[PDB]
């Protein structure tokens, strides 16, 4: 479990950063986070994998970072599609398994 | 033009059983390894178990460590889900994700423990426990 | 054969790689693994402590330099700006990619301009093809002579490294491993 906040909010134009704070063996472990979009009714989209890289097909307002243990996303000139979700990813070796992370509803004003 | 239509929906009792087939085409399937991940209904979402290169390496979710099986069939490309006795909480919306073509090793050993995420994603069978 | 590959003193900027075979010579790989030097360490299709079969003809070793969460890309599939338009290593891969830190190398406090990566091209690269072409990318007007002033990109862009850099941002030196035969 890595801890998101509930809801960002932001007018068009600005510029609005999803914290993502995880634990000293989910991220500080060091194991790599990503980012999906997940528009409310649609399957996710990887949004950024390997904490920069973003895929073919994400435009280049999504910038991506990772800090020790608590990773970031920011978004620049937000407009009005980005009504989506923002869950991260990462690896735990203490629970042998894949986490997520909770869930952020940028909304756009 | 790759694609995973997964197959399996239904509204089932608690504790009975059911399989979430899950085919996929365009792409080499018989290399790369893949998960299953859920989503409670307007929750967030959760990992529930992944499958090998060849099918020799399983790991779990912490919730359904004990209760869910996972096989694959490279013959007609198509991952398997075997959900044995489920709760009243194992309703979601069941995700068939594409890992990642990672098989790599050092000294040999190979192993799946990795960074990568899911590159492109199923369509969800939404399957629901009630009485 | 490849003390001189691994060791090279000034490595290449992505955009531009050195392909270089090694062939009709003992390949010795046992100094590449059991040595803690290196920070991945991921062969794919052939194992390592098994590749002593005969590939003794045409061992290729890529080299190039990129950024340090760009090391990512150069898996199969991985698209990005790296696996696109700078090197495609293609889906079906049997070579082993090796990358390690060259912080103390390759950092200037002003910045490296000599390294570089292609930001704009037209199509995708194919499996191990190179371009080293400077054409003004013509993104969305009319196309033109090229004078770079509005919507006329440069086709090459540098990193900049330096040495008090984030660990994702600090420059890796990547050699790729491909063999085949006859
Ligand atoms: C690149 O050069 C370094 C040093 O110049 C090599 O590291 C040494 O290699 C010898 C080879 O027998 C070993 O005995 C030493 O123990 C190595 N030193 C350390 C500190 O590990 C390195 O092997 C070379 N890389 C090649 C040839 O790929």
């Amino acid at each position: 479990v890595l801890t998101q906040p509930p809801s960002v909010s932001g007018a068009p134009g600005q510029r609005v950063t999803i914290s993502c704070t995880g634990s000293s063996s989910n991220i500080g472990a060091g194991y790599d986070v990503h980012w999906y979009q997940q528009l409310p009714g649609t399957a996710p989209k990887l949004l950024i994998y390997g904490n920069s890289n973003r895929p073919s097909g994400v435009p280049d307002r999504f910038s991506g970072s990772k800090s020790g243990t608590s990773a970031s996303l920011a978004i620049t000139g937000l407009q009005a599609e980005d009504e989506a979700d923002y869950y991260c990813q990462s690896y735990d070796s203490s629970l042998s398994g894949w986490v997520f992370g909770g869930g952020t509803k940028l909304t756009v004003l | 033009q790759v694609q995973l239509v997964e197959s399996g929906g239904g509204v089932v009792q608690p504790g009975r059983s059911l399989r979430l087939s899950c085919a996929a085409s365009g792409f080499t399937f018989s290399s790369i390894a893949m998960h299953w991940v859920r989503q409670a209904p307007g929750k967030g979402l959760e990992w529930v178990a992944v499958m090998s290169f060849d099918g020799s390496i399983k790991y779990y979710g912490d919730s359904v460590k004990g209760r869910f099986t996972i096989s694959r069939d490279n013959s007609k490309s198509t991952l398997y889900l075997q959900m044995n006795s489920l709760r009243a909480e194992d309703t979601a919306v069941y995700y068939c994700a594409r890992g990642v073509q990672g098989y790599y090793d050092r000294s040999g050993y190979y192993n799946l423990d990795y960074n990568y995420g899911m590159d492109v994603w199923g369509q969800g069978t939404t399957v629901t426990v009630s009485s | 054969p490849f003390g001189e590959v691994f060791n090279a003193t000034r490595f290449a900027s992505v955009y531009a790689w050195n392909r270089k075979r090694i062939s009709n010579c003992v390949a010795d790989y046992s100094v590449l693994y059991n040595s803690a030097s290196f920070s991945t360490f991921k062969c794919y299709g052939v194992s390592p402590t098994k590749l002593n079969d005969l590939c003794f003809t045409n061992v290729y070793a890529d080299s190039f330099v990129i950024r340090g969460d760009e090391v990512r890309q150069i898996a199969p599939g991985q698209t990005g700006k790296i696996a696109d338009y700078n090197y495609k290593l293609p889906d079906d891969f049997t070579g082993c990619v090796i990358a390690w830190n060259s912080n103390n190398l390759d950092s200037k406090v002003g910045g490296n301009h000599n390294y570089l990566y292609r930001l704009f091209r037209k199509s995708n690269l194919k499996p191990f093809e190179r371009d080293i072409s400077t054409e003004i990318y013509q993104a969305g007007s009319t196309p033109c002579n090229g004078v770079k002033g509005f919507n006329c990109y440069f086709p090459l862009q540098s990193y900049g490294f330096q040495p008090t850099y984030g660990v994702g941002y600090q420059p890796y030196r990547v050699v790729v491993l491909s063999f085949e035969l006859l």
